[PDB]
């Protein structure tokens, strides 16, 4: 039980009845232990699955920062035949803000082919162990099939400097995460952090 | 009758009489100041005092209703003694306070101005100056009126014998300056009317930026293109680059040149003391006669630059000799020595460098080696502006064109890949191009901005080897020729505009 | 002199507007580009306010008067858990942000409970470092009344809670208790506006206190000078690299490594150490700058 101070973002939210976070913003939790990365400030990501993980970690006694990606929706431009609909990316300042944390927790969606390439682009610049929280059942090997460093299934030619340290399945976008999922995430963080 | 002019009074009724002696370029603005109003307005959100123990500063914060009492009953609280200094803080008075006394009581704060009625009787209302944080102790609807901060020691040391005598407020005074702008001469002056006619500019800065400012003020007048409450700017040279940083304070009457961005090259004169800026290069200051800058909102202002612009490029050799010897500068000749030889280049070419080094190397040219050109400014405004910028005719009287590529009849000049931006097709040929025509390839072609001229005529290609839709005619060579055929690649030819 | 406002407009031709602001002597305190719109918190001299309004209406921008865009507020929640943090506390913080302030969530280590709640000295000092503190309390009158020892700081205070009216010796705003939904009902919005009005009144009072004995240099221009001189401020990864307080600044750089450089910064003709109190902050070992008054 120790005081937890958060550096709130410097910019306001999305209108009056909208979300409280803003795209492309960072909220440092002083002591940098865990950063929760949200693809967007929208209802599909913010306060339904992300602030729940945030308060779970903050209840476990681990300070948490929340970073909302400027462009977190879509697939990276390096995906086969390029991207479609939208382009996923990570800014150098975003990478630096992530890389000063001990661990990262990132929330992903449903389609497997999107998640694998998004994680590859994310870990091309992030060098700390990360935890993938997605809905679909994804195996901790399809990431290695495209080159991602993975704790259990390493690739022969690694294209990323970050290690996918845990994959947690069953967390739906825009829906309240049950206490069981929060407990699993907290246990994984505790056992893979200290 | 007897009016005060500048620093030496005059008497002439009409403006012409009093400005005859004052040097003044016609067309500029004339500033007249009538006097000072010195309006004294006091609203006193913060109130002062003159006590026997000193002077504190109170300040009303919470409106409620007791501030409305105070507004005029503070003078009724004038010359009142301290009533008590007990645990109920220090209270003064005691005079009538008709504000309805409510038994309901509200919390107050440390050193807070309070008008509580001590005893629930209208006539005994105390000016209770709270010292300590008091919880529910008092009465009245909401005695909170203001907060004491300034002179807290005065209120603390105040004893029963001491009184507040005179209740000062703050005595806040404002100033208004009467002004009218004019450019009439035949008007009647009544008496003691002050006139300003020009301003004096002292230049001290990096050589290139100062030369830019001098070129702006070579004619003695500064156009007012933009005006705000803090500056007036000149936009005659808004697309000319400079690479110099002089980031110091933009004080009152400071002259700066913006060196980056959309407004690179604008010359600013600041009417307010502002902070330093990395995008503004200070080139000097206005010493005296600031008011003409302060009050002018548009038009022309006559400006005198203390260091005369020592750039003699359109002059003859004897004029440069006499002007430089009258400034006490050692002089030497490089090119043509004849007294009527036109100067083409001077080393150093900047006034600040010349003054700091006290020597000039002047290069003249042969009478037949100077190329005479005429520039179509009305026909192709953007292209002519680009040509003037690239050849340097915007700043000096003689421009330099460098030979870039040559073959037989065609001689192409170098381009500036900084001024060739809006090179839309402007003056494109309709018939066969005649000989001795200067042209610039527009943005249509790959080699946009390259200037060239050919000594013959063809019906298919312009002077730069491009088709007619890709060349816009900017000007022609009028007098001196047969030197384009005897100049090698990389050599510079010098041009003179003859309009 | 320098009144601080927020400009909301597009990124197209925003550089020309920034050049105009630099020309007239203003400062861009905050900048954020979302996708195609940019929000700028700008401090410009009062004599150029109408000029800037005219300029903004040329770019089809919008001027929003921010009455709190010079202060940083300490929103104090009893904990960072699911009870207070993800709702109400964020609503308070974001509503404070909507008026220009810079909030900081302060989650007390032992703030929860009725008789087991306590506030540490370090948390007390950290709260005191701010300009004003907003407390987000529960929705039981007895629990709040038996919790007054929490609000012991010599800082302007606004307490929010469930019951409509409380009998604490502080400013209180009711109908803002511990909830679990986003604050979107009309009554909740009205209570948020009431809290904003209370903090605005306290801040304006404190502004008058400061105006009695003005500081030698305004905090905003001091921040601008520090940015121009110190070349490490663009490498700060914190949300607000330099925070503009009421009578000072917060520099989010290491104190042990940069206090000597910060102190030896020449403003005007003075050295910074002679006009401001540079001290280490309880906030992540940052640098806190407190301006002196003209009296000393």
């Amino acid at each position: 039980r120790k005081e937890q101070i958060v550096d709130c973002r410097a910019v306001m939210g999305l209108g009056e009845g909208g979300g409280l976070a803003q795209r492309g913003t960072f909220a440092e939790g002083l002591r940098n232990d865990v950063v929760v990365v949200a693809m967007s400030p929208g209802r599909r990501h913010i306060t339904k699955p992300v602030c729940e993980i945030t308060y779970g970690i903050r209840e476990a006694g681990i300070q948490t920062s929340v970073l909302v990606l400027d462009a977190g929706g879509g697939i990276p431009s390096d995906a086969p035949q390029g991207s479609l609909g939208s382009t996923f990316g990570l800014k150098p300042e975003e990478a630096k803000q992530v890389n000063r944390h001990k661990l990262c927790v990132i929330h992903f969606g449903n389609v497997k082919s999107h998640i694998i390439y998004k994680a590859r682009l994310f870990l091309k610049y992030v060098d700390i162990p990360t935890i993938i929280v997605c809905q679909t059942p994804v195996d901790m090997e399809d990431f290695a099939a495209i080159g991602i460093k993975t704790k259990n299934v390493m690739p022969l030619e690694s294209k990323t400097e970050g290690k996918i340290v845990e994959i947690i399945t069953g967390v739906i976008r825009g829906e309240s995460a049950p206490q069981k999922k929060i407990d699993e995430i907290i246990e994984s963080i505790k056992k893979h952090l200290g | 009758m007897n009016v005060l002019v500048n620093n030496n009074p005059k008497s002439g009724k009409t403006l012409e009489d009093v400005i005859k002696d004052e040097y003044y370029i016609p067309g500029s603005n004339i500033v007249i100041i009538k006097g000072t109003a010195t309006v004294i307005k006091e609203e006193t959100k913060k109130y002062l005092i003159k006590t026997t123990k000193g002077s504190f500063v109170v300040g009303i914060t919470e409106e409620n209703e007791t501030v409305d009492f105070w507004n005029k009953n503070y003078k009724s609280f004038e010359d009142k003694s301290l009533i008590w200094k007990s645990i109920s803080d220090v209270s003064f008075g005691s005079i009538e306070i008709p504000l309805p006394v409510s038994s309901v009581k509200q919390n107050f704060k440390k050193w807070d101005v309070v008008l509580s009625v001590s005893g629930l009787d209208t006539s005994e209302g105390n000016l209770i100056f709270v010292q300590r944080d008091v919880l529910e102790l008092y009465g009245l609807e909401n005695p909170k009126i203001g907060i004491l901060i300034g002179g807290k020691r005065v209120l603390k040391t105040l004893t029963a014998d001491d009184r507040i005598i005179s209740i000062e407020q703050m005595r806040e005074s404002k100033e208004n300056i009467d002004y009218e702008i004019t450019t009439n001469l035949n008007k009647e002056i009544q008496d003691t009317w002050k006139i300003y006619t020009y301003c004096k500019a002292e230049f001290d800065g990096p050589p290139q930026s100062t030369e830019h400012a001098l070129a702006i003020l070579e004619n003695g007048t500064l156009e007012i293109s933009e005006n705000t409450n803090t500056y007036v700017a000149d936009c005659r040279l808004q697309t000319l680059f400079i690479d110099e940083e002089n980031p110091e304070d933009r004080d009152r009457g400071t002259i700066t040149v913006r060196n980056i961005g959309n407004g690179v090259g604008k010359v600013y004169i600041y009417q307010e003391s502002r902070a330093s800026s990395l995008s503004h290069t200070v080139v000097g200051k206005v010493t005296d006669g600031i008011e003409i800058v302060d009050f002018s909102n548009s038009g022309h202002i006559t400006v005198k630059t203390n260091p005369e612009r020592l750039s003699v490029i359109g002059k003859t050799q004897k004029d440069a000799k006499i002007l430089f010897e009258k400034h006490g500068i050692t002089l030497k000749m490089e090119g043509n020595i004849d007294e009527d030889a036109i100067i083409v280049e001077q080393v150093p070419e900047y006034t600040m460098d010349i003054l700091k080094s006290k020597e000039v190397t002047t290069k003249g040219i042969e009478p037949e080696k100077l190329l005479y050109v005429e520039i179509y400014d009305k026909d192709a405004p953007t292209t002519s502006w680009y040509f003037r910028k690239v050849t340097g005719l915007t700043t000096k009287r003689i421009g330099t064109l460098k030979i870039y590529f040559k073959h037989d009849d065609i001689s192409m000049f170098e381009r500036d890949w900084d001024y060739s931006k809006g090179l839309l097709p402007e003056n494109t040929p309709e018939k066969s191009i005649d000989s001795g025509i200067i042209a610039v390839t527009n943005m249509v072609k790959k080699y946009k901005g390259y200037i060239g001229v050919r000594t013959s005529s063809n019906d298919k290609y312009g002077p730069t080897g491009e088709t007619f839709e890709g060349t816009n005619i900017v000007g022609k060579v009028v007098k001196n020729s047969e030197i384009l055929k005897s100049v090698k690649q990389g050599e510079n030819i010098y041009i003179l505009e003859v309009n | 002199m320098y009144q601080i406002i927020r400009y909301e407009g597009g990124v197209y031709k925003n550089n020309i507007l920034k050049e105009w602001i630099e020309d007239v002597g203003g400062f861009i305190i905050q900048e954020h580009v979302m996708q195609l719109d940019v929000y700028m918190t700008i401090a410009i001299p009062q004599n150029e306010i109408e000029n800037f309004k005219e300029e903004a209406k040329k770019y089809k921008g919008k001027i929003v008067e921010t009455p709190l865009a010079g202060i940083e507020i300490a929103i104090v929640s009893p904990s960072l858990s699911r009870h207070h943090l993800p709702h109400i506390a964020c609503d308070v913080s974001e509503y404070v942000r909507k008026f220009g302030a810079k909030p900081n969530m302060i989650g007390l280590a032992h703030g929860a409970g009725k008789n087991i709640s306590e506030i540490r000295e370090k948390e007390k000092r950290l709260i005191q470092e701010h300009d004003i503190a907003i407390y987000v309390m529960g929705n039981f009158e007895s629990c709040i009344l038996d919790k007054t020892h929490l609000f012991k700081v010599d800082i302007p205070l606004v307490v929010t809670g469930g019951p409509e009216t409380l009998d604490i010796p502080y400013t209180y705003v009711g109908n803002l208790g511990r909830r679990a939904q986003r604050l979107r009902k009309g009554e909740e919005i009205r209570a948020l506006r009431q809290m904003i009005d209370e903090v605005t009144k306290k801040i304006n009072d404190k502004r008058m206190e400061l105006s009695y004995d003005p500081p030698i240099i305004p905090p905003v221009v001091l921040k601008d000078e520090i940015e121009k001189r110190i070349d490490e401020v663009r490498g700060i990864l914190a949300p607000m690299p330099i925070v503009t307080q009421l009578d000072g600044l917060r520099i989010k750089m290491d104190y042990d490594r940069n206090h000597e450089e910060i102190e030896n910064v020449k403003i005007g003709k003075y050295l910074l150490k002679d006009i401001a109190y540079v001290t280490r902050s309880e906030m992540k070992n940052y640098i806190l700058i407190k301006l002196k008054s003209t009296s000393e």
